[PDB]
């Protein structure tokens, strides 16, 4: 299996939509990778449509938590909240290629959540911080204000790899390294 | 059919009903109606049954807009059901015109609807919502003479009252007796 | 069929409704109406209550002209809900004659669609949405009477008036008050 | 049915409505529409107000036909959007009498269908489309005066036109304007 | 309903319409107007508008049969589509008064089925069809004038035909222009 | 309703059409207007046209019971299709009074059904499926005048029948030709 | 297993649907044989009828990252994703057997996606730059100018081996080498 | 597992409908088969019910590709995809067992293709390249003329297997071998 | 596993709808246990409701092939394909238990096929080939004429493993060999 031989090369895959239960297999990667060596740098491939929040914030507190650091290389596209775990990455070890896409946004909610209208003003209190927390995670990981990132994520803001160089997203563009 | 035949001549006779849940297509049939009274009397009563389950705010805004724009006076009565937009409309019948039959159900609590869309929208909608609550909240203790606090307190949930509950509360004037 | 017959009754008092979705069967329900009071009648307003959610611009363009090209002055009235093509269509009436009741609320928004097909599709799409987009907003701000760049500015998102913010705004002229 | 009487009533005024997608259905209630104002009067115009989101070519021809055959000189009226067999209908009547409100919108495109079957049915039906679209250009090309080359570059994909747009291309005649 | 109203009104002037897939409800109501047709005045010429997508063979025997018996002349018209049973039926009038709008098309193909059961009921569906495509196409030589072996090489797929191409073949007698 | 119209303008001529899938309401519906016909005169004939694709037994024995007991002479017409019920109610007519279209279809086989429930439920099915059978063969065999063995034979699966061949087997007595 | 027995002779197969999950498999399988040689030639056999257009420049980059030389043998049909993943291969190794189909069009969205004017505006621009983009990757791997492929990716512009290595897509059409 | 087994033997079944995902399988399986011994025969049995035109020209290149020789043995059917890369078979080594079917007839598509009347066009182009280039297999490994092949393909040419030797699909009727 | 046990034991089964993937199942397994010992008789257990004929075709000319000779007994149903693959087998050693079903009638077409009345001809004229042929299977195996075969399947025609043994569906009916 390709997955296991680059688990033990140190490489982890954000490839796929991020849920719960893909959140919590990346914890676990994370973690077995930290127990194994705490100073060896853990790749995160990541290629992904985003999801929920809430896994979003459990990948980047994992992300931060663990004490290898985090080499985020975006390929494809890194949308919503695969965009901000590309910039949870260790500052100095943030990569993607450079036709990679980096979509940024404010978080939604996926279809419609009904009830009361102080439940109702509860969840968008709530989706409220969610936006401002995700503004504040891009605030302190792209070296911009949470202000302009206000502004950019309040509709879909698309990049690519260079311009989410520009932004701050990574750190460096990864040149193609081919031999020939 | 039997029963537009029955309510076509229930409004010869100036009474209306409130008999669904209040969406956009009912209310604008039951202002329509009230158009078509006060263009045919503008000085006798115009009789609003509400057996209603609720609905739109909106609909109960345009209905509750046509109820006190039109010259006649719109007694109201409860008959049955009056949940939210129910009560919300038989609370705005003109004062000392509202009855409650004397079973009927009055069901005042918080207006609900729904969040979609990105943060901004759902913040967008937040202040929406809040405007909408303090509006039908004031309208409420405009209707029963009682606080906007008393109001917001107790339609924060699923408030009921009976006929002589909802005679007390102030959603009506009289309760019907034989 | 009850509501058909009270809506004819006031469509013989000159007072039509724009009560659903404004699709494309609802609009030239409504262009037949006004061509037929304008037929009967080139003097006398033709009143519009409208109670919608929205709909579809091109069915609110085609509202649009027939009011506009009808010699009668579309007297419209925001009735609960006037939402998007609502409220261009509200504003659409003559000036001075544009009317929202007291507890009305209307929202005015980017128009709103779906891309699809090919890229050079999508890309022709594109330019027909800020087309469209650009001919709704100089006609709001023709409306109301605000610079084309806050109607965009504001039209951005959803955008929420009252009774008297749309008349502050422009959308209407009066507020219909007893 | 109010929405069927105020057509019938305008039927009675020679003003019929193409106001929905142009299938089989529709087109054979316009064409008995055209029918029984040709057998009423000869000498009259038809006036079709055209709001339509496309449709059938089959349907469009038959529309089609049965406005040139008729005695009566068809005026027709852009009235909100004319897309596809729309657009068709409303450049098929009468040079001079063909018009576009102010706001509506022309949607002219190569016609769209669907292939099935073994491979010589699809490549049956790849001819009777080739013959289909261009009869449909030269048609246009009759219409609207351009050549039948621009017209198969232009309806190649989406081709969106304003009224004043269409008055240069050849789709209508005259913008009214009041 | 108006498109019963209209087409109840052409009915009185001796016009009825196949607008639809020609199944037997539809083929029952077009032999009951033939029949009424015929018991009104058995001189005046009936005139069959086609606007059909095909449909069933036996509704189109029904209607067949219904026309040659009628001692009226049936007359039909291909209005834009004939396909199929449109066709046939189409084909299926008088001599000297079958004609084809301009633009109509016209298509000629075997007739369609479904094979079901066991294999001797299948076997018998064998029998049954091949007896129902020799009739078919006897019959549509006996119209077209042409040979019954040109008609089954020419509808063993779908076969297409303009006015021009439908004149010469033989399926209608004139073309309708002004 | 058109098709209605023109049903209940030939049933004022005594011009019946069993013309959908023989089911218990369409049988209810012919068994009224039969008794209606014989309640109104009750020497003159019933013209029975059938285009039916078949349908209920028991609605088959309901309309040939309405059919002989109703002291009018009920002159069936195999119009396009008969299969199953058709046939049998075209057959089920007065003798030298049952005709056949010169292209009708007439399609006689066994019944068919389905067991459900226990096994002495399905024997129960069994037995009454028999009865049923042997009933529908012998009142066949009554109006064909030919053996029930040969029917029987016949009907075990599909048969068909041109208008020819129906008259030389006994379902219909003349071939109308003009 | 066929699939893991070509994994150990160099042989990846892009035979599905070209979405994130697919995109990543072919990634792994990719970084792994890029890990285990970096000299020795990588075959990826096509045979897809293609996908996102994410998915395809996640593809398309790492085939370009790893060091190994990326021989794309293209079977059957290289439609929409996979022609430009086949064009993506190392020039001079880019093959095809005789009977393949190569569809070159623009991008497309899979169904309808709804929104506000502004996001519709986002998101045309997006595939506008999705087609741009695909139009210079044909460009810088096929040796044509990005505007004859902006003319023949209008429409689907559908190819034969023959035809493909005539537009550039491939290098070499690969003979029946079967010894009979 | 007998799929195994027989795949050590020199055992390949083509069983399932011909789409993208088994055509691939069945690559995998001769390319295996190629790299294991070029030299002896690569059995291929025949049972499906067909698919789609690529995924048959797909296996009909690699049939041709890999350098074994293919023995395909038809059983019970061979429609559509199948009947075509049953004739692709090498030429002497066409089998079928007595009671099989061979049903030949022009490619036709699975349901409803939408689109513009160009696009229709160009679909109507390339099923009638499809049509052609089926053809021009056919004729070429049945012996016959393309034009015969194209009025008997008009329709469903349903065949035995002696009428398909006949015909020219397999070269030789494999007798019943029991002992007994 | 019970049924890799069995197979150790040159037993295959029958058991589930006769459609193709079953058939290539049923003929893989057959093929294994020819290749294995062509002698040794290969006892085939049948429960099952039949389908597919064409797969009926396959499997009987996979067991006819066999050099192995085919001990078919009967368990339950031999409904359809799976009557005439009990039929099928080798004669003097086709077995059932006393309370097996026989259930033969002419082949049937699952469902409505549409299509022009040319196409409809052709698949009755199959179908009819398909009866016929079913009837020339049973004639041969049964020692009946093909007649008898066509007035007795022309319906569904339903027989015990006795009422099978004097139609001649089997050779011998299996006691019950219980010790007890
Ligand atoms: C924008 C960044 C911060 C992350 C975004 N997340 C969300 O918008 C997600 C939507 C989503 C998408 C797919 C599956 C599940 C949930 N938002 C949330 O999880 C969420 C949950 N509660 C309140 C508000 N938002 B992404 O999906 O656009
Ligand atoms: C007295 C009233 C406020 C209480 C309840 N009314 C509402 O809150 C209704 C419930 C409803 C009905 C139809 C569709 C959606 C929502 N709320 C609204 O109509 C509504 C919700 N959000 C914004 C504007 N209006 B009632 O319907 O239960
Ligand atoms: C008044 C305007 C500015 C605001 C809103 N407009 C729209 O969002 C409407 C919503 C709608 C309705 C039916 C079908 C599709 C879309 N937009 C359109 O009608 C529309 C969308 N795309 C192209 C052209 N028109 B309203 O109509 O909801
Ligand atoms: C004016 C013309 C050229 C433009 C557009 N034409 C078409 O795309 C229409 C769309 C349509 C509608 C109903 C059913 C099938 C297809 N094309 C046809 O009607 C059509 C398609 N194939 C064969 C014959 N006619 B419009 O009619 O949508
Ligand atoms: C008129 C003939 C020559 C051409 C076409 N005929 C048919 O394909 C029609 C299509 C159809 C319609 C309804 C239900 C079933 C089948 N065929 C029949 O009606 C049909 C099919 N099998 C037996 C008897 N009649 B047309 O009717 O579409
Ligand atoms: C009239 C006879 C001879 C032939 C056929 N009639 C029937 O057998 C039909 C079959 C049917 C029809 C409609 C709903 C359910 C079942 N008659 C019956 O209803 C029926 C079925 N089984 C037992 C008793 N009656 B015909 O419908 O094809
Ligand atoms: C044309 C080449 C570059 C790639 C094409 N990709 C797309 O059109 C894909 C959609 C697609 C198509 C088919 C199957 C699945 C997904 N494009 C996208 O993923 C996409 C995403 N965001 C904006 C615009 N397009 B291919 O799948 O037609
Ligand atoms: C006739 C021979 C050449 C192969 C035939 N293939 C096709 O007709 C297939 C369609 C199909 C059929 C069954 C299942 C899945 C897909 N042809 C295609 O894949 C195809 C693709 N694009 C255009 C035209 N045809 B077979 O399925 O009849
Ligand atoms: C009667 C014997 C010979 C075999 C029978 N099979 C068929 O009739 C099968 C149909 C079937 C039945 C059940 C489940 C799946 C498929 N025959 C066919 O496969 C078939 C295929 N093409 C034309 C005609 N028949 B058995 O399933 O009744």
């Amino acid at each position: 299996n390709p997955y296991n031989k680059l688990f033990e090369e140190r490489i982890i895959f954000l490839g796929v939509q991020v849920d719960d239960a893909s959140a919590n297999d990346i914890m676990a990667q994370l973690l077995v990778l930290e127990s194994l060596d705490p100073d060896r740098d853990i790749t995160m491939y990541i290629n992904s449509p985003g999801g929920g929040f809430t896994s979003l914030m459990a990948i980047y507190d994992t992300m931060q938590y663990v004490r290898a650091d985090i080499q985020t290389v975006c390929l494809g596209q890194a949308a919503s909240a695969a965009a901000v775990l590309l910039a949870a990455g260790t500052p100095g070890k943030r990569m993607a290629l450079p036709n990679a896409r980096v979509l940024i946004h404010q978080p939604s909610l996926s279809g419609v959540i009904q009830g009361q209208f102080s439940d109702l003003e509860i969840q968008a209190a709530e989706i409220e911080r969610m936006r401002t927390l995700m503004e504040t995670t891009l605030a302190r990981h792209t070296g911009k204000d949470a202000g302009v990132i206000r502004k950019d994520t309040d509709r879909d803001k698309i990049l690519t790899a260079e311009e989410a160089k520009d932004y701050g997203i990574i750190d460096t563009v990864l040149e193609y390294r081919k031999l020939s | 059919s039997l029963t537009d035949s029955v309510y076509e001549r229930l409004l010869s006779e100036r009474i209306i009903f409130l008999g669904s849940e209040v969406n956009d297509e009912i209310a604008n049939r039951l202002c329509a109606q009230i158009l078509l009274l006060a263009a045919e009397d503008a000085s006798k009563d115009i009789s609003l049954y509400i057996n209603s389950p609720g609905g739109s705010i909106s609909a109960g805004m345009a209905i509750y807009d046509t109820m006190v724009l039109a010259p006649c006076d719109i007694a109201t009565y409860a008959m049955g059901m009056a949940a939210s937009m129910g009560e919300f409309l038989l609370a705005a019948g003109t004062k000392g015109k509202r009855y409650a039959l004397p079973h009927a159900r009055i069901l005042m609590h918080q207006p609900l609807g729904g969040v979609t869309g990105s943060a901004a929208d759902i913040a967008i909608q937040a202040e929406q919502f809040a405007v909408i609550k303090k509006e039908m909240f004031r309208l409420n203790a405009e209707f029963t003479g009682q606080p906007i606090e008393r109001i917001e307190a107790d339609s924060d949930r699923d408030r009921w009252f009976t006929a002589a509950e909802a005679l007390e509360y102030g959603f009506v004037d009289h309760i019907i007796t034989r």
